[PDB]
RNA sequence: UACCCGCAGAAGAAGCACCGGCUAACUCCGUGCCAGCAGCCGCGGUAAUACGGAGGGUGCAAGCGUUAAUCGGAAUUACUGGGCGUAAAGCGCACGCAGGCGGUUUGUUAAGUCAGAUGUGAAAUCCCCGGGCUCAACCUGGGAACUGCAUCUGAUACUGG
RNA sequence: UUAGCUAGUAGGUGGGGUAACGGCUCACCUAGGCGACGAUCCCUAGCUGGUCUGAGAGGAUGACCAGCCACACUGGAACU
């Protein structure tokens, strides 16, 4: 408050930390699936939600969500991950990008296709 | 302890006029006489007087219009903890020029309007609305 | 040594040249001591395609500056027109 | 670059004549102008203030035919120019070569005028120009080039423009197929139906 | 004559032995332009009834402000509860740079050119209070001169 | 006409040399309070004539030692 | 090469994301806390404008979304511009060094302060007024600015000595 | 959640050395010098004109272009 106190000790600017530290300010990262499994969400929801533990190229290991109906992922499968948490899955801070490396696009989807990695129906 | 007798004078004005006092009395001082003179010239007070030889008192007669204080506000700006000086090109305009700032220029205590006309800066004592 | 020369300051296929005084060791577009004028090869006939401060050029030559062949040509051109 | 869909749906959504068709016939014989498009368009909404501002921004773009990027560039320049940002913006939109060509009467529609420009049929100040966004300026002459005067289109367009209100800032000599900026346009002459200040509000947020 | 604005509608509730009773409140403002404005806060069990009460309250409870040919005389700071409002005059063609709750008040007052900023609580009721308080404090050269006894040439 | 500083002697224990404190008031860049700032110079003190607390006038010269690059012009006041 | 002329024929050239609220756009059919969705609030357990499909919108456009990252909004580190009875915040109390601050009067100085002059503050970039590319983006002439630094010559109200 | 650091270290006299002033270097003499206005130590980092953001004060930043600095497989040295 008092200007003499400020001169003795300036205003310490807070630092806002990144929510996605394993991404190291990269937009995406490659990684290898060491385990693929499912978990219940927390209240109020109920489901079995599909997740994988992935070792990233920088040696971080993270848990990542596998969006869309059905997937082809397996252990030793190589996938690309991006930021964005899932809420109701505590600790799942990343999304697997569909349609990149081993991760197939969703097979029969026709709307919002570019989010799920599936190509135009030509006919 | 008392360390800013100018802020003391201004606070006595503010409080006395909020209390509808007819006149207020305070310890006199050259700078107080100068500031009171400027306020009288700008019409913010009716009159001022100095009385006594060893311990001179200064009295200000306060001014009211339609039953309400003529002084709208009176605010110390330069103060012992943080002195404020302005260049000619930086003198502030109080209430877009309806109020006054009191500036101790090298030529003496005067309004900011006078200081701009003279082409001077100085120490800015207070704002009066 | 001190030299007076053109610096290419324009766009692709749209050249424009400043006339600048420089130490010859400095890069074409790099450090220069003083700017002296300009030349435009594609200015209109209605347009000022060249300007020089001939007085300061004479001053620098008095100091021993080396004029570039194209700058010399431009000076002859200006003193033929003017 | 261009909107190429059903033009009169736009007028239905705006609920007003956007001049998108040349006017050989009244639009109520060509569309259910009073009713918004689609199966739910019968249920008239209660627009929010954001909806209102958006709808005006859309209306002005959709009259003059300008996409958002170019329209925002017009906004930024009008905000740089002196005077009222909205009056400046409308003066800019009215200074376009396609708009001038339409006001002059050589195109029966703004899109027809845009073809006439783009196909190098228009000359300005004695020079061919085919850029729709070209900003015409005072004392500029505009004319049909002499190879193009053979088209029937321009003749029918002139026989329609004679029915429309005559602009005050232009002059045209229809029989010669030439005209001129006598003045720049002004807020007095452009239709009061455009709420320029809502455009200013929407981009100034 | 009067222009009218509806600023807000809010559903409040009273708990009772049987459950919850829901009631609607409406905040509105009216003004002549030309620097006369008032605000009205109405309560009812029906939205239109609340609005009508608000308007009737706002036709009385109406104050005069000495506008400077459609702008403010000087910058003003108004405060009420948690809401602090700064307003400043602006050059012609500036328009109303303000938030919705302040824009309504300044529009119905007819202040065409203003810069304004809300600080602290943006709660519409207290914001309207703070804005009216500020406009009510604003004063003009002629009555400043009358107070100080100078001629207006003092400006 | 010499561009010159004035300060006070804060050490005299070196040979032909003194430490001079220059004391300056400077407006703090951000908070605007006027802060006292100090700078210490090592100054050539020929004859060892100065003493602690003296007020002395000094000027910039050629390098004279590792630290010394300033020389005494004159004493202006003396302590005690 | 730019630019210009001639010729055939609408011929060779439109996608992406949204539509529960914030925030413009909604109705059927699947499905039944499942499968799935999400920036925040939050949707789905047999009548889902929130999932998936279709028909309608709406918004951008040779682009459209998503992830990463900075400032803003954030007066949420508050110098301009915040707080400390109960929301986070007065040391358990006191003494006291360095430090910050200083009742009143006269003289003197001219450090802070103020005024004037001179030098410097590279060009570019950024603003204003004008030129050139068929417009624009680009290029370019002149001006302003470069919120500063430094050295002289004055003023002495205030502050410091 | 680094408080003490330094012995060519700080200064002086006289030789030597440099294009040149100097502990730059050497013999001897004095015993200092720096530091809470943060020395020493640890982590990070080329600097500036500027760029982005902002009503402004500020905050972040130093890709392209221009000025200065440093480097040239790693570590030393000198020659012309
Ligand atoms: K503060
Ligand atoms: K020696
Ligand atoms: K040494
Ligand atoms: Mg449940
Ligand atoms: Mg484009
Ligand atoms: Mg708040
Ligand atoms: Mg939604
Ligand atoms: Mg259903
Ligand atoms: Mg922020
Ligand atoms: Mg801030
Ligand atoms: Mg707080
Ligand atoms: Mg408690
Ligand atoms: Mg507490
Ligand atoms: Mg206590
Ligand atoms: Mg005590
Ligand atoms: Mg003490
Ligand atoms: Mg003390
Ligand atoms: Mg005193
Ligand atoms: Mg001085
Ligand atoms: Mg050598
Ligand atoms: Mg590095
Ligand atoms: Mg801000
Ligand atoms: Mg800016
Ligand atoms: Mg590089
Ligand atoms: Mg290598």
């Amino acid at each position: 408050a008092t200007v003499n106190q400020l001169v003795r000790k300036p205003r310490a600017r807070k630092v806002a930390k990144s929510n996605v530290p394993a991404l190291e300010a990269c937009p995406q990262k490659r990684g290898v699936c060491t385990r693929v499994y499912t978990t219940t969400p927390k209240k109020p929801n109920s489901a079995l939600r599909k997740v994988c533990r992935v070792r990233l190229t920088n040696g971080f290991e993270v848990t990542s969500y596998i969006g869309g109906e059905g997937h082809n992922l397996q252990e030793h499968s190589v996938i690309l991950i991006r930021g964005g948490r899932v809420k109701d899955l505590p600790g799942v801070r990343y999304h697997t990008v569909r349609g990149a490396l081993d991760c197939s696009g969703v097979k029969d989807r026709k709307q919002a296709r570019s989010k799920y990695g599936v190509k135009r129906p030509k006919a | 302890s008392m360390q800013d007798p100018i802020a003391d004078m201004l606070t006595r004005i503010r409080n006395g006029q909020a209390a509808n006092k007819a006149a207020v009395t305070m310890p006199s001082s050259k700078l107080k006489v100068a500031i009171a003179n400027v306020l009288k010239e700008e019409g913010f007070i009716e009159d001022f007087k100095v009385e006594g030889d060893t311990k001179p008192e200064l009295e200000l007669t306060l001014k009211y219009f339609q039953g309400k204080a003529v002084v709208e506000s009176i605010q110390r700006v330069s103060r012992p903890g943080l002195r404020i000086y302005k260049r000619k090109d930086e003198l502030p305009k109080v209430m877009a020029g309806l109020g006054i700032a009191v500036v101790s220029t090298s030529k003496g205590v005067m309004t900011d309007r006078a200081a701009r006309q003279a082409g001077l800066g100085g120490e800015i004592i207070c704002y009066v609305a | 040594m001190v030299t007076i020369r053109l610096a290419r300051h324009g766009a692709k296929k749209r050249p424009f040249y400043q006339v600048v005084v420089a130490d010859s060791r400095n890069a074409r577009n790099g450090r220069f001591i003083e700017r002296v004028g300009f030349f435009n090869p594609i200015a209109s006939e209605k347009e000022e395609g060249t300007r020089l401060d001939l007085d300061r050029i004479a001053h620098w030559v008095g100091q021993g500056a080396t004029i570039s062949d194209r700058v010399a040509a431009l000076i002859k051109e200006v003193n033929k027109a003017a | 670059a261009r909107y190429l869909g059903p033009k009169l749906k736009l007028s239905r959504r705006e609920g007003t004549d956007l001049f998108l068709k040349s006017g050989v016939r009244a639009i109520d014989t060509k569309c259910k102008i009073e009713q918004a498009p689609g199966q739910h368009g019968a249920r008239k909404p209660r627009l929010s203030d954001y909806g209102v501002q958006l709808r005006e921004k859309q209306k002005v773009r959709r009259i003059y035919g300008v996409l958002e990027r170019q329209f925002r560039n017009y906004y930024k320049e009008a905000a740089r120019l002196k005077g009222n940002t909205g009056e400046n913006l409308l003066a800019l939109l009215e200074g376009r070569l396609d708009n001038v060509v339409y006001r002059m009467g050589f195109g029966a529609t703004r899109a027809e005028a845009r073809q006439l420009v783009s196909h190098k049929a228009i000359m300005v100040n004695g020079r061919v120009v085919n850029i729709a966004s070209y900003q015409v300026s005072p004392n500029d002459v505009v004319s049909i080039r002499e190879k193009a005067k053979k088209q029937s289109r321009v003749k029918a367009a002139l026989e329609l423009a004679e029915q429309r209100e005559k602009p005050t800032w232009l002059e045209v000599d229809a029989g010669k197929m030439e005209g001129t900026f006598k003045r720049k346009p002004e807020r007095s002459d452009l239709s009061a139906d455009i709420n320029e200040h809502l455009i200013v509000e929407l981009y100034s947020k | 004559e009067l222009q009218e604005k509806l600023i807000a509608v809010n559903r409040v509730s009273k708990t009772v032995k049987g459950g919850r009773i829901f009631s609607f409140t409406a905040l509105t403002v009216v003004g002549d332009g030309n620097g006369r404005v008032g605000f009205g806060y109405g309560k009812a069990r029906e939205v239109p009834a609340a609005i009508q009460k608000a308007m009737e309250k706002a036709r009385r409870n109406m104050i005069n402000v000495a506008l400077n040919n459609g702008t403010l005389q000087h910058p003003v700071k108004g405060v009420h509860t948690g809401s602090r409002v700064f307003m400043q005059p602006a050059s012609e063609g500036t328009g109303i740079i303000a938030g919705g709750a302040m824009r309504a008040v300044l529009e119905v007052a007819g202040v065409h050119n203003v810069l304004a900023k809300a600080y602290g609580s943006t709660n519409p009721i207290n914001v309207v209070r703070a804005t009216i308080d500020g406009l009510e404090n604003m004063n003009s050269p002629e009555m400043v001169a009358a107070k100080r006894g100078k001629s207006v040439e003092e400006i | 006409k010499i561009r010159t500083l004035q300060g006070r002697v804060v050490s005299d224990k070196m040979e032909k040399s003194i430490v001079v404190a220059i004391e300056r008031f400077v407006k703090h860049p951000i908070y605007g309070k006027f802060i006292k700032r100090t700078t210490k110079l090592h100054v050539h003190d020929e004859n060892n004539e100065c003493g602690i607390g003296d007020v002395v006038e000094i000027r910039e010269c050629r390098p004279l030692s590792k630290t010394k690059s300033w020389t005494l012009v004159r004493v202006v006041e003396k302590a005690v």
